[PDB]
């Protein structure tokens, strides 16, 4: 009984929502916000500190002649001003992308084959912890073999470990406990057993980096720090020389033969090593977030966790400032992941496509994707229209265009159990949406959007692709705002729907299963309210070494 | 023989040349024409011997506002030109009788420079023709002044700037239509990785050869690119023909038609009254007051909605002397076309997609520029697959000085040696005679 | 030509603003000075700036494409490329975003238009912008209530309306007078005060918004009960979906 | 009369320098240091909050079998363990790269042309100084013209900012003093003569982005966060439409037409964008630092001055972690800024020189090189030879073999008034040591130094170019330790003999000129040392937006 | 064994054809060959040449 976005928009405004008339230009500007009023404060302070201006809120235009309003985070209780959701002002989001920059996945395949073929040794459970508790003392940076070793301070690098999983549970419970992700502790059964055999007896390593070293450096410096740690660590636990022909296998495994990294390397226009967001595939993407494994008999939670994760990464952090920078893209994203709106019209198309069809009982084919994106993308905008405060709130076209077609594109994978007619339907809201109120979004918003109907079944080189392999860098959408998230969304959405445990990659989501991660991917809009609240301790600080 | 179509192929004037050619004989694959534009465009070079000796002369090389104090080399360069050029010639050659060319420009402060097929054909890729042009040169002006040993590595800093510090050949004073193949966007782009504005200065502001040119180099990529297969292959070809051949006069007279006093919207008008008196679309289906039209082949109507567009851009920013607007025309050509008809617009919304992002990143803060600066290997503008660009060149063709980063800003190295060749300057001349000389082939 | 589908009166006017065959209803006079005024782009009896020489001073390569296509005057007098912009309200404004950029290439010759949620464009050369912006200023494209005049500062298309029934201005560039029923605008489109206000005329009431509106909405006409226009969308979207894949 | 290292040999070992013998294994391995000491008890504490063992001084080999020592940071007499000069550890150096990587050098004199060419608008001294008020607001992350942003914390964002710099002494002068980086002020009056005439009347922006921001992201973000923040500025201080075609010119002019990049981009092997370490040539980094301006009396300082700035970065920060990573690198850099040793062998060429030709009047040649770089490689080695607790200090053969040769091609470049015989003269040192001790470096060290003597004066395409050009990026340079920083140095040398006011670009010599950045650059190794002593502090933390 | 046709080379800038060319062919061969509909064929494209544009 009400949509769900009605007490937010109750927060925010005097008005009942649906007024169509309200009062602006006597708010005091911004002197109406508690935030804004810190920031010309704050302003004052620095400026008169370092000898050159800096924040001045006479410059350029009046913000405030309209409610600068609070937001809630959806499937919270917290109301925070916007400003509190940009990433630089919110070090959960920092720390959700360190936890995923300075995260490698390397096999130990490949290397006990070196150990046992090559150097003539045995590997079993006791050799394999023994070299555990090895690498758990020298990855964050210290030393195993020469004398007179300088060593990173271990309170400074306390958030850099590894550890291990295996789909043989006789296996993982010969291994110490302390290094072990345990799957069927961390997993509802059926995921577990998915993913048990997805792995086999394949016993694979998670690495993270300490987050003060991924800060001062880059994403590709992760997957070397590894190699060299391990690489230091396999000689001493394994009895090699320290630098003989066969020590060179360990490394080429390491970094090359059976390393999995979170982003591949990006071309020279937008020139980017490994492990940076825009190489992160949409697929792994939904595998990190944690989702699936804590909410799994609601798929459209699920499906809008991966959303906020998406949106906030891909259009705050990556195209809002690796990609442009400034003011940035804040509320570009957070139009996907508050005020409950996505919520109330994906769970609309949720229980349309159930009551019509029945989850991932719908035909494969054009047919649905007309019906159910049609419906839903009618159902949003006509909240737009019933409710002025809702289209006051959602004030930019692309942020609804966005969040209608999400609800769209994820109710239509619902219904087929398949991710590329959940894309088709994305790309038919845009379209219905652009003739209903003769606008769809920003300038260059539908550069995607009109090569989209074509693009979702083209096999062509640089044009086909199913949706899970696509991230930030399939070619149409390299530049910008607004869709990456979402797309992260619609390849999660069939999955979740169909209940499997992962969208694309079976390793990536077990490497995320991790309670000694600093962010919690199990409840990501969680955490963006704890850090908009100024309660999220991350880590990488230099506080230990500055003056107090 | 493998496709049944035939084009009438005219010239820039729009007087008819040859009709009845086969579709074929305008391929990439097969047209001698087109194969000497790609071959040449992969082997010239320009080498500026003025930017060479005043890098020299100040010790300004390695890129922008570098300087070394104390390196400061004063030879005459110039002013030996000829002497510096026979000696590279002789290192650039194989032997004697080849197809190697270095010509002399602007007396002796540029050379034009074509390194000889037989490097090429025993190459990988294209780069032997900068880095064989600048060795030669190099070497042919340490040789000239007898300079140490000491002090040659500043010629080669002048000559080829901060490379392989730099990945690019970065403060370089020799320049090359095609860029390094690092920086293509996916295997296969290399002959999209040519500026707009290099297109329109080896044109001279040409309209219709400019258009040409980048329409030949952008359809002879989508072979290279794989995307003219099979499927595809007779969409790729009418495209070339009817888009960038004025094939069977449909741009030239569109334009004749709509020049004095048309718009966008007329020129759509007149086009889908062609398709329809050609038997290309028909009628499917009356809604109210609403015909929507239907095709059997939809390859055709493409190519000449394709034509349309060429002819729109052509009006529409002719008409203002003035580019930027091509990324308007591009959008809502297609646009309203789609809903003059129920028919999907050219290269099936890819165009309009295209001017979507294009007109973002040239009115915006975020990137791209005017519209000389775009490729088909530019993020923005790589993903029509060749139907956009060449509308780009003909605008700028079309710009009467409306642009900071125009031709003369960008592309007066490239302009003065590569608008001496022919086929580059003229290409649709040379591709028109050569489908004509090999259509019986066909 | 038929330029789109449907039945509702919303479609008709969608068709109308296209056809350059009819009529904008004219609503307002304005003259030639306040026009100039309220683009700010030059001072009332400024010479126009230039960005080149004049055609006929260049030596032009001889192409067969400058030769049939007459240039705008703008051109010929090597004016500089300027713009307006307009925001329109959703609540139910008679313009609206694509339907000007649309209307626009059908229109006017020599013609850059942009389309946007909150703001819509065009650049055209600076004599010939300020024809067209008489015509954009004085028949049924502008309503003085629900579209404004913008440079930049554009929100307000998706606001709610004040209790005049004007929509948001940051800068509030168009003041509603309680005395008249007329509205003024005050400053030009990027917001400098104007020496003297220009009359805009009264807002157009309720039923005649309705009656001339593009938007399709719930409280006026829906875009899903225009079936013939939503299966023409529908249509492109399956022929496009289709062609990528084969042909 | 001691030479230079002897008071810090004395500090290290209770033996006299000259003593040939010692006692080893019973200081109590880790246990004789406080540093070693902090860190094992860091380790537990460590280890017990997250579950996971983590640093123990039981696993692999038993540190501090000998004296584990403290070092002088050279021309300091500050005397740190070697753990305190270790990138992680050391607050410092994390911001003497923090503040290259957020900078990126922006013309106004393309734009300018935009306003007054395309738009038909005027520019002066107040339009620029109305500009750079705006500029300053924006470029930390504020709002300029749209209604309902949300912004940075400037408090956050504190070190962000944009000045100017121009050779017009009139022009200078007019614009607001707050902005202006004052050649005239900051450098000797025949250095500021030469700037002034290299810059002319162009007029160049000094962008600096927030630490915050460059830390959560990477190099390559910074010319475009300065290119969106230049374009709002634009836009509102010479009212523009917000976004018409002319906006365009400037997006381009700042992005790509008048940009200045600390970096070049890399290829895909070691991709990174630009603004990496990798991509500053070493030209650059010699003119980075500001020794040039205040020490223009000691060439020999000046020029060590750069080898400190370039051993950390190149070695510990990007060889050491970018390209590799874990323990890491700390001691093949610190053996070119500590103890006074490169500076005592340094001095011992400069005045080799001095006394035999005069600074910059030998002959450019061969004859130049072999004399100069023999005489100071024999000098050099005899040192450890005659200091056994030398020779125990700089214990690893390739941190002897980067000192030694960095004073012989330093001293050769000192005499010849040229780079590149600079250069030659480094390599023959490489080789004259291997042949007197039968020993050079590790296992990969000369890699470069025997392509070394072939590639100096070669003009082929991936081997010839003027030393100042070359950087980490040149091919044979670009994967080993001990050998970058060093030849920055040996840019710097002969520019610093000659009194050149720059070695490779004045634009960057200026923009490192500037009393607001947070590292200063006239004393990088007082700075390091501030920073051991952890008693520097830095830009960039999160304290105010997490918990007390 | 695939060997592409020289006369492809011949008006190429560089190499990439033989893969490229090769990919298309098969994965379009392999497509009519089964009738595979449009909604699964973007799957041998995925199988064919992997993660290709995204990587
Ligand atoms: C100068 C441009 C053109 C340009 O390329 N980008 C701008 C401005 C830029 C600046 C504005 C910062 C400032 O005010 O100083 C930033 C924040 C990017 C950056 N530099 O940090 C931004 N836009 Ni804009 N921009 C946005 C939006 C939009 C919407 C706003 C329409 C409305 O009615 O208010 C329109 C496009 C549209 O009509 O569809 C718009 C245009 C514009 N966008 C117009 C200026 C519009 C005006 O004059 O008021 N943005 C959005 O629709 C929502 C999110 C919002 C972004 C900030 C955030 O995500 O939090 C911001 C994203
Ligand atoms: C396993 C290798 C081979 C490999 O590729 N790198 C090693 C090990 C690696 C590890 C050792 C850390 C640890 O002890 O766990 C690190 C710190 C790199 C990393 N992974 O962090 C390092 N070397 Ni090594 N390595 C060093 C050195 C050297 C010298 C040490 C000679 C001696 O007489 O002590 C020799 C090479 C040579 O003979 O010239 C060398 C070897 C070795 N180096 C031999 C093991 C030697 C041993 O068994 O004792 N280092 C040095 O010469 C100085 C700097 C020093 C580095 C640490 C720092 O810079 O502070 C360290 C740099
Ligand atoms: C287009 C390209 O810009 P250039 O044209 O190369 O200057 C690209 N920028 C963008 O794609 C910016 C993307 C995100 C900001 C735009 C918001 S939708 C780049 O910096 O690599
Ligand atoms: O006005 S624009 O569409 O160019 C910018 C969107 S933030
Ligand atoms: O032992 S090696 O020379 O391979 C490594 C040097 S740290
Ligand atoms: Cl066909
Ligand atoms: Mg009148
Ligand atoms: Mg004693
Ligand atoms: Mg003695
Ligand atoms: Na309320
Ligand atoms: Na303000
Ligand atoms: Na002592
Ligand atoms: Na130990
Ligand atoms: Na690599
Ligand atoms: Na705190
Ligand atoms: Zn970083």
């Amino acid at each position: 009984a009400d949509k769900l976005f009605i007490n937010a928009l109750k927060k925010k405004f005097e008005e009942s929502p649906e007024e169509k008339k309200t009062t602006f230009y006597t708010l005091g500007g911004w002197k109406q916000s508690e935030r804004k009023t810190e920031f010309v404060n704050a302003g004052k302070e620095v400026a008169a500190k370092r000898g050159i201006p800096q924040y001045n809120p006479d410059i350029g235009t009046p913000l405030g002649q309209r409610v600068l309003m609070p937001y809630q985070v959806s499937t919270t209780d917290t109301y925070v001003e916007g400003d509190d959701l940009h990433f630089v002002n919110n070090a959960a989001m920092q720390q959700m992308w360190d936890d995923i920059r300075r995260t490698v996945i390397v096999g130990l395949n490949h290397a006990h084959a070196v150990i046992e073929k090559r150097l003539g040794k045995e590997v079993t459970p006791e050799t394999i912890t023994h070299y555990l508790e090895t690498v758990n003392h020298a990855m964050p940076g210290a030393a195993v073999v020469q004398e007179h070793m300088v060593e990173t301070h271990p309170a400074l690098v306390a958030d850099s470990y590894v550890k291990v999983f295996t789909g043989n549970d006789e296996i993982a419970d010969e291994i110490d406990p302390a290094f072990v992700i345990d799957i069927n502790k961390q997993f509802p059964e059926d995921q577990a057993e998915t993913l048990k055999a997805e792995v086999g007896d394949g016993i694979w390593q998670v690495v993270r980096i300490p987050t003060i070293v991924s800060r001062t450096c880059d994403g590709a410096t992760t997957s070397r720090w590894s190699a060299m740690q391990i690489g230091m660590s396999m000689i001493s636990a394994y009895k090699q020389a320290a630098g003989e022909a066969a020590t060179g296998d360990f490394a080429y495994a390491a970094k090359h033969a059976e390393v999995i990294h979170m982003g591949t390397y990006l071309p020279v226009r937008r020139a980017r090593g490994e492990n940076e967001p825009g190489g992160v595939p949409f697929g792994y993407l939904a595998d990190i977030c944690q989702s699936s494994r804590v909410n799994y008999e609601d798929p459209v939670r699920v499906s809008l966790d991966v959303v906020a994760t998406g949106a906030m990464l891909y259009d705050q952090i990556w195209l809002g400032s690796y990609m442009s920078g400034g003011v940035g893209f804040t509320q570009y994203a957070t139009a996907a992941y508050t005020d409950n709106i996505l919520d109330d019209f994906t769970y609309f198309g949720k229980e349309y496509v159930e009551d019509k069809y029945g989850l991932c009982e719908a035909p494969n084919n054009m047919d649905t994707v007309l019906d159910v994106a049609t419906e839903v993308t009618f159902y949003g905008l006509e909240q737009y229209e019933e409710y002025p405060a809702l289209l006051e709130d959602q004030f930019g076209g692309s942020q609804r265009a966005a969040v209608v077609a999400a609800a769209a594109g994820c109710s239509t994978a619902f219904a087929t159990g398949n991710a590329q007619t959940g894309l088709s339907g994305w790309y038919l809201s845009m379209y219905l949406h652009k003739e209903q109120h003769s606008r769809l979004g920003f300038y260059g918003y539908d550069l995607q959007d009109q090569c989209g109907a074509s693009n979702v079944f083209s096999i062509r080189g640089d044009e086909g692709l199913p949706l899970e392999l696509r991230g930030p860098n399939y070619p149409n959408y390299a530049m910008n705002v607004g869709h990456q998230g979402e797309y992260a969304g619609i390849s999660q959405a069939p999955h979740a729907a169909r209940g499997d445990a992962f969208v694309f990659n079976p390793l990536v989501k077990i490497a995320f299963a991790d309670d000694n991660l600093v962010f919690d991917f199990t409840n990501v809009r969680g955490e963006f309210a704890k850090g908009a609240l100024r309660e999220f301790e991350p880590a990488g600080e230099r506080a230990l070494i500055t003056p107090a | 023989a493998k496709f049944e179509d035939k084009v009438d192929l005219y010239d820039d004037r729009g007087n008819l040349v040859e009709e009845q050619v086969p579709l074929e004989a305008l391929s990439p694959l097969r047209n001698p024409a087109i194969k000497s534009i790609v071959q040449g465009i992969k082997r010239t070079v320009a080498v500026n011997l003025e930017g060479i000796e005043n890098a020299l002369k100040t010790a300004k090389v390695g890129g922008p506002a570098c300087k070394i104090m104390g390196r400061e080399l004063d030879l005459d360069i110039v002013g030996n030109a000829e002497s510096i050029a026979a000696a590279a010639k002789e290192m650039i050659q194989v032997t004697e009788d080849d197809d190697t060319n270095v010509e002399l420009l602007g007396g002796g402060k540029r050379a034009l420079v074509q390194v000889p097929s037989a490097r090429f054909d025993v190459a990988a890729e294209y780069s032997a023709a900068p880095l064989v042009t600048a060795t030669a040169f190099v070497q042919a002006i340490i040789n000239e002044f007898d300079v140490s040993m000491y002090d040659a590595n500043m010629v080669k800093a002048a000559v080829l700037g901060r490379y392989p510090q730099s990945v690019e050949y970065m403060g370089a004073n020799i320049a090359t239509m095609l860029d390094i193949p690092q920086k293509l966007e996916g295997p296969g782009y290399a002959l999209r990785n040519i500026m707009v504005n290099h297109v329109v200065a080896a044109t001279l502001k040409n309209t219709l050869q400019a258009a040409a040119l980048s329409t030949i180099l952008e359809q002879t990529a989508m072979f290279e690119m794989g995307d003219a297969v099979g499927a595809f292959e007779r969409m790729h070809l009418l495209g070339l023909a009817y888009q960038g051949m004025n094939a069977d006069n449909l741009v030239f007279d569109l334009v004749k038609a709509n020049g004095k006093e048309g718009t966008v919207g007329s020129v759509i008008a007149d086009l889908v009254e062609r398709a329809l008196e050609d038997g290309v679309i028909k009628v499917e289906k009356e809604l109210t007051d609403y015909k929507v039209y239907g095709t059997d082949d939809l390859a055709m109507w493409n190519a000449y909605a394709a034509a349309g567009l060429m002819a729109a851009t052509m009006v529409n920013q002719g008409a203002a002397r003035a580019a930027q607007g091509v990324s308007s025309t591009l959008l809502y050509y297609n646009d309203l076309i789609e809903f003059e008809t129920g028919l999907p617009s050219v290269d099936f919304g890819k165009v309009e997609g295209t001017a979507v992002g294009f007109s973002f990143f040239s009115h915006s803060i975020y990137g791209g520029g005017g519209p000389g600066i775009f490729n088909g290997n530019h993020i923005v503008t790589r993903h029509s697959k060749g139907f956009a660009i060449p509308c780009v060149a003909a605008a700028m063709a079309l710009d009467a000085g409306t642009q900071m980063f125009s031709p003369e800003a960008t592309s007066g190295l490239i302009k003065e040696v590569f608008s001496q060749v022919d086929e580059f300057r003229e290409p649709l001349k040379y591709v028109v005679e050569a489908a004509a000389e090999i259509k019986n082939e066909i | 030509a038929q330029y789109y589908p449907g039945t509702t009166k919303v479609a008709q006017n969608r068709r109308n603003f296209c056809n350059p065959e009819y009529e904008l209803e004219k609503l307002r006079e304005i003259s030639d000075e306040d026009v100039v005024k309220i683009l700010g782009h030059r001072a009332p009896g400024e010479e126009y700036p230039s960005v080149h020489p004049p055609l006929e001073e260049m030596d032009e390569p001889e192409d067969a494409i400058r030769e049939m296509v007459e240039p705008i005057d703008g051109a010929k007098a090597g004016d500089r490329v300027r713009y307006i912009q307009f925001t329109d309200s959703m609540y139910f404004a008679p313009a609206q975003p694509y339907v000007r950029s649309r209307a626009y290439l059908c229109r006017y010759r020599g013609a850059d238009a942009g389309t946007l949620s909150g703001r819509q464009i065009i650049e055209t050369r600076e004599r010939d912008l300020e024809k067209i912006s008489k015509e954009l200023l004085e028949t049924e494209f502008f309503d003085p209530a629900r579209s404004g005049v913008r440079g930049k500062s554009v929100h307000g298309h998706s606001l709610r309306l004040d209790e005049d029934g004007m929509m948001f201005d940051m800068l509030r560039r168009q003041i509603y007078n309680k005395d008249t029923g007329r509205v003024e605008m005050v400053k030009n489109q990027i917001g400098d005060e104007l020496d003297e206000p220009v009359d805009l005329g009264e807002p157009l009431d309720e039923e005649t918004l309705m009656e001339k509106t593009t938007i399709y909405r719930v409280d006026g006409e829906a875009y899903r009960d225009d079936v013939e226009a939503v299966e023409i969308m529908q249509r492109i979207h399956v022929l496009r979906s289709q062609g990528g894949f084969n042909l």
